[PDB]
């Protein structure tokens, strides 16, 4: 297949985020778009990404084609993209992935193909008691601030339509209120809910800042936290984080 | 259980930071009339009192008197997390000890900490009972300035007052110091029931005076060879009270 | 005697400067004004200060009265003056000096009198080949900057009416040009000259910034450097620094 | 004695900071046609040349050729003291060694340093004599970018060019890299006398390329299995010249 990305700068951060969770990813190019799916070693976080054909300026995939690649090497070349760089992904028939950065000068990196595991969907059906939408920038900022605060877990608590993130340290905690009132949230749905999640897993999604415009936060007692970082052209990056990751 | 709310995290922190020679552990006493903590330095010369009248405690629930011995250091850490100067504080009793919460509506943030603390019987507040012949009020900055002066010369401060003037004097190695405090310079108020005079340790008077800078209206009382009383009020009610044993 | 100073803040810095050179000073109150004269232990620097009666708001000296005092203690109380503090100097008959600071509150410090040496004038007659005037602030700034640079000596060189200060380090140096051109100097006199002086001795006069409005710089080969920090009401603070203090 | 003036302290410093693997000591050669210093790495693969044509030396007095072995570190310290980017530099021979002065009229300041240095006979400049089949010019930033790319993949760079395209290629552990440089992208100029190809060490080519960023007009020349020449000009004349031995 052959695909072309214009804003390759933001595009690269999608994969820099994934580095925090997994070592190898499986780029699954389908007729509908680029599907990426992985799960961290602790199995605490399940990642479901969909980058529709419309997201790209050019999308040419005749039949489905899966190509796995060591994320570190792939991200090492993605970090070298500029603001005015266009990106090209392709397969050299040898199944090897081709990354072509086109800007001041043209350059092509190639990575060997590796065995790619199939990731089974962890949750058959999930009903979220509470659901909130917010600016990815506003949300990630708070997430980075929570990382600075530190802690083993982050309590997500919904009350009266407002979201309360409590960075749970040891014997103490620091809470931040998000709401339509203080501009923290754009909107709210459902009723009250509360559960705890691993701090590192939530924080490590902060590098979705650039690529994602808005982020949807959904959670509930004893059920996974679903962070959906919305992407242009109806795309998304879902992060399911397991409950009680104290 | 016991639960109280104070309207100023900042002021609360200033008070605790004023506890001179305070060990790592203090006993917070929750009573019907006030929350307070009082300890007496080993030399028994200086009594430090921290007191918050019930008038300045909101949503104050208390079944029966009780004291919680807590680590003052931990209580300072949480109060420093005050995002704003309008942040409030709540004290909530716990089976394990004491839960302290700082709330700042301005920034839409909060912070808490569960402090392990032994529960005991209230340590009764035993302030010296005497007649303060002389009382005057002044901004703490002035007293701090006087503390700096004293830290230069003498070893014992002799404070004395007539109807219109309060005088402090020290002498060491041929060097002499003597300041005069009068109405409107800098005293905001002066009450002299009768000419009085007393002597106090410069080491102690200096340390205390330096601390009183956190207040703009420090009240100093004393009399003939009787303990001196310093009141360090805050704009939110919280109060620091010192008692200095005179040199006889 | 009884003397009163209004701007006691600046007045105090005259004595803070002297701390750099001498331990004990002899306040010599005469009919003309306050004369202060000292000489550092190395005898490299000779200091001649004259603070005329007019400098003070009140000056009451019937007959000449010399009173020596340990400068450290006297300066320790001078440091405690504010912007709106008025200062009073007096003798309690016991020859002991009295310092009365009057501001927010009134306070009086007293110092014991000590044996005061008589300082003989080192130079009978001095003819300076070159002489320049400059803002004390402009000059002291450069002096502080030379202290930061560091070195064992400062070469004072006059060429074409311009003054060149070279902070002579080891095997190297950094030079700063002062002239009417770059505003460094206000005026120039005499011809060309050049000599070297101890860095520390020059630098230690920088705390004359506040008290002194303008400073007169005079020097020549094999003759002392004369820094005259002008004072209000025709006063002055002369610093004679010996040549070749490498 | 020898005395020369260069119009840019900053550029002089950039050149010296580009001397790869340069030991603490270098030999400045003062000749009629240029001041220059040249050393060859121990592996003998890379020749670093620093050269300032006499055209860019003002007030240049010289009785007879001579070389001064000086500590390059000291010469860097003085050049860093450049208050402005318009500061000039003078080189003056001394009995003890070399006197370097940096002058900045803008700030009305100067600085000097007397460097102890052994005096010797000029180390003749022996550049490889070959025909550069291919030469191209580009901003150093691009080459630096290519250096970053190369520091990712291969171990040997294969550079080759046809009439309109210069190609660099590397391969390691299944990974591949291949960049293409053409006219106006990013090459400012391209001269291909004939299709050529050579291989060079990534370690060396990377280090050199990274350094060439100090220039906006780097000239790269090479040919079939012959050494590659990099010219790193400055806006004041000072010039860096590299020679890389190809892998045969």
């Amino acid at each position: 297949m052959r695909v072309k990305v214009i804003d390759a700068d933001a595009f690269s951060y999608i994969f820099r985020t994934l580095e925090e969770f997994i070592d190898e990813i499986t780029l699954d190019f389908t007729s509908d778009g680029l599907k990426i799916r992985g799960i961290d070693p602790s199995r605490v976080t399940f990642i479901d990404i969909l980058i529709p054909a419309g997201y790209f300026e050019e999308y040419n995939v005749e039949k489905e084609e899966k190509v796995g690649v060591k994320l570190e090497d792939f991200t090492d070349v993605l970090k070298t993209v500029t603001k005015n760089d266009s990106l090209y992904l392709e397969t050299d028939e040898n199944q090897n992935i081709k990354v072509t950065l086109d800007g001041v000068y043209e350059r092509t990196f190639t990575f060997p193909s590796i065995v790619a595991s199939e990731i089974e969907t962890p949750n058959l059906n999930l009903e979220f008691p509470f659901k909130a939408k917010a600016l990815t920038v506003t949300f990630t900022d708070i997430i980075d601030e929570i990382e600075d605060i530190g802690g083993d877990s982050i309590t997500f608590k919904a009350e009266g339509g407002k979201l309360y993130l409590s960075a749970n340290s040891d014997m103490g905690s620091s809470t931040i209120e998000l709401s339509t009132e203080n501009g923290g949230l754009l909107e709210s749905e459902g009723g009250d809910a509360e559960s705890v999640y691993g701090l590192e897993y939530v924080v490590n999604t902060s590098k979705m800042r650039k690529p994602s415009d808005t982020v949807e936060i959904a959670f509930g007692s004893q059920i996974p936290l679903k962070l959906r970082y919305n992407l242009p052209q109806g795309g998304y990056a879902d992060f399911y984080i397991a409950p009680r990751a104290e | 259980m016991i639960k109280a709310t104070y309207s100023s995290a900042k002021d609360f922190y200033s008070l605790l930071s004023g506890l001179l020679k305070v060990t790592d552990e203090i006993i917070l006493n929750f009573t019907e009339d006030s929350i307070f903590s009082r300890y007496l330095t080993d030399d028994k010369v200086l009594m430090v009192i921290f007191k918050i009248p019930k008038e300045y405690l909101e949503d104050y629930t208390i079944d029966k008197p009780l004291g919680i011995k807590i680590n003052i250091n931990d209580l300072k850490k949480i109060l420093g997390k005050a995002k704003s100067k309008s942040a409030t504080v709540t004290l909530e009793e716990t089976e394990a000890g004491l839960k302290v919460t700082v709330r700042d509506e301005k920034t839409g943030t909060r912070s808490n900490i569960y402090i392990k603390g032994e529960k005991t019987s209230i340590d009764q507040l035993t302030e010296p009972k005497v007649n303060l012949s002389v009382t005057f009020t002044t901004d703490g900055d002035v007293l701090k300035d006087i503390a700096r002066d004293l830290s230069l010369v003498g070893e014992e401060v002799e404070i004395s007052a007539d109807e219109n003037t309060v005088t402090l004097s020290t002498e060491e190695a041929g060097r002499t110091y003597k300041s005069l405090l009068k109405q409107d310079k800098p005293l905001k108020s002066l009450n002299v029931e009768s000419p009085s005079k007393a002597v106090y340790s410069i080491e102690v008077l200096k340390d205390v005076f330096k601390v009183t800078s956190i207040s703009q209206n420090v009240t100093v009382g004393f009399g003939n060879n009787i303990p001196m009383k310093i009141e360090v009020p805050t704009d939110s009610g919280g109060q620091l009270i010192f008692w200095i044993a005179p040199r006889l």
